[PDB]
RNA sequence: UAGGGGAUCGAAGAUGAUCAGAUACCGUCGUAGUCUUAACCAUAAACUAUGCCGACUAGGGAUCGGGUGGUGUUUUUUUAAUGACCCACUCGGCACCUUACGAGAAAUCAAAGUCUUUGGGUUCUGGGGGGAGUAUGGUCGCAAGGCUGAAACUUAAAGGA
């Protein structure tokens, strides 16, 4: 918006907890500013798909 | 130019015309920087100590240089005369 | 004519300053313009300027630094409302951080960051970088 | 062998000179191509564009291969040289070379949030070459790399990751194209901001700080 | 024609440089010694060397001629450089000359004039 | 700098009355020299004669800018000069060039008699037209020997005479130099005069 | 279109030349027109084949018009005075050189630059080649004609450097 303004912080701080629920980003990274540095490639890892795999029951 | 904590995320620094503050880019040629110079208290030329100064190449075409310099060294503190702000 | 004035003196500023002149004269003085460059003053981009009176519409000196890289004017004066210049700043300034658009309200011949703290907008006649 | 030439080149084998910024600070020249060989090992290649012309002789029609090269690694530095010759195997080659004289930095930075780790330019910045006209913007994390393959491509070389673009501009031009947008990036460097103006207090030239070892 | 070629000349002009002194015009006597220098090929290519070499000493002596210095000629210029005594010293007309117009920077800036000057075309 | 006698001592009217150099020229006066008493009824420019002891003697401090005089020369191409300029050449600093000038000799890495100088001079600014260019172009200062006569735009200071034929083109250096070294030299400090003429100075042959 | 003018050129017309033909080129004459008053027409390669406003980028050396300063060049008349002149500076031209950081298909361009990093203000125009700026209507003109402006049909190139 500027930085402070009441929408801004709210979503920030709601938008962010959403994907912390879901091991997206990290703890440690949520400012904001960074979600932006998030590849296709770190939701894949997510996806039950895959979480199986890592808990391997699952050859491959 | 910096990041959150104090470091210098850069390249460089350019080094700016000495009388222009505008900018040297790189692959200039043309391009000179002064190692006039100063007497000691004597018709001897002072060793590994000089002035500086720093021509773009802006203006070397436009004959303002000489003019520029005979601003600067007795705007600094070493010529006297030739030169005048009051034309 | 000359149709608009504040225009003609700042172009000429942006063909001093491209050449590395030190400085400027320019004839039509206004208030608009005394203020105009006392904004500019306060943001490190010239120095002093040094009225001249002629009990006439009368002369500006302006002395350099050479940091100028450029000030067009607009040029209606368009309208604006406060949430507005989120566009303009990125349609005409290099950055953000930096670099001020500028403008013309009530209290103010006051660029858009100041703005915010007082939270006004109108009218929109130059913008430096 | 290497060998060498010039009081420049000598300086760089013995090793008096180590980074590429001694060089763009004093602004030297470069002729010897060596001279950033030993430096920036880093780098690496890339052939856009293998045209045939051509100079039309009494009985025929000569040809050559315009090819035209671009060079880097990624930590703000292209390079670029345009080496007609004949067949490919002078022709690219000695452009490989043509480019890596022409090594040029660039001033990776920020968009806004000041954050940590340069991901686009500093600037609006603009470039042209008889028609092309490039309007590189700053755009926020990865964005993206917005344009054309080949403005891909430099841009990639030159990480730089992030940053809007637009043309003009015959950009059936693959040639003047690039010359054009190289001449922008060019020239991130050629913008005083304020982060600047703190003047800095020139240094002292290569050409006589080593002088000796620089001649036999 | 009689026109000669580079292989020669640039053979004769590259050997003039060293050995202008062994150095001669009876340029039978260079013909031999040519060989004891250079490595040529032929008997044709070495009797035209010489020839041109005799063009160099016959016209050398008579004076200065072009792009040619053997370290004999450059020491007669160190030799000939050098000129007019005395230097500049007016006493014959004592007074300097000093347009009358030459008093006022140097009235405005030293010490003694020894000066020659036009009362008022 | 005012002093004591650079100061006209007892002869400075008596020996430049035989020789012309207050006189300017025909119908010529050039707007680029105060450099023109007056100007009279019946013919002729009577060039103002007292300030050439103001820009033939800036032309002598501004070198004093040599350490070292044969960089110290004297530029020309004419006739009556070749043995003026040649000769500034031989009894102090300075390459002649006169004639070849040598054109570059200061334009352009490429030639014969090499220049790289600081302040060089120029008889002829109609003969001597590459000191006023070849110094509008990089950092060479310059000093026209400018009579009613002398484009004097990068030419920067004044160096009035008189050139119509006879003497005082040569003979007026030597007023250059005498004063140049009257401040660093070697020769002395009113007067003890000054052992020549005037009248080795004039032709070598026609 | 109607009066005046009608030297010279000179479509048209006649000619003699050349030529296989020559109604053209070449030559000599020649109404009309060129010229003017008063009234029409409104097209042009009306050409920088480059809309104007603006604002910003990179050097120069010329010139026209101003203006400012230099105990500046001559004018000499007694010193000035102006005036021409020289130079310094500038604002406004009319261009030019040189670079290319840029642009372009290129040739080249201080603007055709600031355009895939795509956006300062707004008016006209074009969307393959022909058919055709025709046929049609509608309209301005006395007429020549203009402005408006189809389609059917045909075609894989026409074109730029």
């Amino acid at each position: 918006r500027d930085e402070k303004d009441p929408k801004r912080l709210f979503e920030g701080n709601a938008l962010i907890r959403r994907l912390v629920r879901v091991g997206v980003l990290s703890e440690d990274k949520k400012k904001l500013d960074y979600v932006l540095a998030l590849k296709v490639e770190d939701f894949l890892e997510r996806r039950l798909q895959t979480q199986v795999y890592k808990l391997g029951l699952a050859a491959s | 130019m910096e990041n959150d904590k104090g470091q210098l995320v850069e390249l460089y620094v350019p080094r700016k015309c000495s009388a222009t503050n505008r900018i040297i880019k790189a692959d200039d040629h043309a391009s000179v920087q002064i190692n006039v110079a100063k007497v000691d208290e004597e018709g001897r030329a002072i060793p590994g100590e000089y002035v500086t100064y720093a021509l773009s190449g802006y203006v070397r075409s436009r004959g303002e240089s000489d003019d520029s310099l005979n601003r600067l060294a007795q705007n600094d503190g070493l010529l006297k005369n030739v030169w005048s702000y009051s034309r | 004519t000359r149709s608009s004035v504040l225009a003609d003196a700042l172009n000429a500023i942006n063909n001093a300053e491209k050449t590395g002149k030190r400085q400027v004269l320019i004839r039509p003085s206004s208030k608009v313009i005394i203020k105009f460059l006392q904004v500019m003053q306060k943001h490190g981009y010239i120095g002093e300027f040094e009225y001249i009176d002629d009990h006439r519409s009368g002369k500006i000196v302006v002395q350099l630094n050479g940091r100028l890289n450029k000030c067009g004017v607009i040029s209606p004066r368009f309208n604006v409302k406060i949430g507005d210049i989120e566009k303009w700043t990125a349609n005409l300034l290099p950055a953000r951080q930096f670099g001020y658009v500028i403008l013309t309200t009530s209290a103010g011949i006051m660029d858009h960051e100041e703005a915010r703290r007082k939270h006004v907008s109108g009218k929109i006649l130059g913008f430096v970088y | 062998g290497w060998v060498p030439v010039t009081k420049l080149g000598r300086l760089v084998k013995a090793g008096k000179i180590t980074t590429i910024e001694e060089i763009f600070l004093h602004s030297l020249p470069v002729k010897e191509f060596q001279i950033i060989d030993t430096l920036l090992p880093g780098l690496q290649d890339e052939v856009m564009n293998i045209k045939p012309v051509q100079k039309q002789t009494r009985a025929g029609q000569r040809t050559r291969f315009k090819a035209v090269v671009v060079v880097g690694d990624s930590n703000g530095h292209v390079g670029l040289g345009i080496k007609t010759a004949k067949e490919v195997a002078g022709a690219i080659r000695a452009g490989i070379i043509i480019a890596k004289l022409s090594v040029i930095p660039i001033r990776r930075g920020y968009w806004g949030t000041n954050l940590g780790q340069p991901h686009s330019l500093a600037t609006k910045t603009t470039g042209k070459c008889g028609s092309v006209t490039v309007r590189l913007i700053p755009a926020p994390r990865g964005s993206g790399i917005v344009a054309s393959p080949a403005v891909k491509k430099l841009l990639q070389l030159a990480g730089v990751e992030d940053v809007y673009t637009q043309s003009n501009g015959k950009t059936r031009t693959l040639e003047n194209t690039l010359k054009a947008a190289f001449v922008a990036i060019g020239n991130t460097y050629g913008f005083l901001t304020p982060n600047l103006w703190a003047e800095q207090p020139l240094p002292v030239s290569p050409l006589d700080i080593y002088s000796d070892e620089a001649s036999a | 024609g009689r026109v000669r070629t580079k292989t020669v000349k640039r053979a004769s002009k590259a050997l003039i440089e060293r050995y202008y002194p062994k150095l001669t015009l009876d340029f039978q006597t260079n013909k031999r010694l040519c060989d004891e220098i250079a490595t040529i090929q032929s008997k044709r290519l070495r009797n035209k060397i010489a020839g041109y070499t005799t063009h160099l000493m016959k016209r050398i002596q008579k004076g200065p001629v072009r792009g040619i210095s053997f370290k004999l000629q450059e020491e007669e210029r160190e030799r000939k450089d050098q000129y007019v005594p005395e230097v500049k010293a007016a006493r014959s007309n004592g007074v300097l000359n000093v347009d009358n117009q030459t008093s006022d920077l140097v009235k405005s800036l030293g010490l003694k004039l020894p000066l020659s000057v036009i009362n008022v075309s | 700098s005012l002093p004591a006698t650079f100061d006209l001592t007892p002869e400075d009217a008596q020996l430049l009355l035989a020789a012309n150099t207050h006189l300017g020229a025909r119908n010529v006066q050039v707007h680029q020299e105060p450099y023109v008493f007056n100007a009279r009824p019946d013919g002729v420019h009577v060039i103002n004669v007292g300030k050439t002891w103001e820009k033939l003697v800036l032309a002598a401090r501004i070198i004093a800018a040599i350490p070292n005089p044969e960089d110290v020369v004297a530029i020309s191409s004419r006739t009556f000069g070749q043995r003026a300029v040649l000769k500034f050449a031989a009894h102090t600093g300075a390459t002649p060039i006169a004639g070849r000038f040598t054109p570059g000799s200061f334009t352009n890495y490429i030639t014969r008699s090499f220049k790289e100088p600081r302040l060089v001079i120029v008889t002829d600014p109609r003969s001597d037209a590459q000191a006023i260019k070849e110094a509008s172009y990089v950092n060479i200062p310059v000093i026209a020997l400018t009579d009613l006569d002398s484009p004097s735009e990068f030419v920067d200071v004044a160096i009035p005479c008189n050139n119509r034929g006879k003497h005082s083109i040569g003979l007026i250096w030597y007023l250059l130099a005498r004063e140049v070294l009257r401040l660093r030299g070697a020769l002395v400090d009113r007067t003890q005069p000054w052992s020549i003429m005037p009248d080795l100075y004039f032709y070598r042959d026609p």
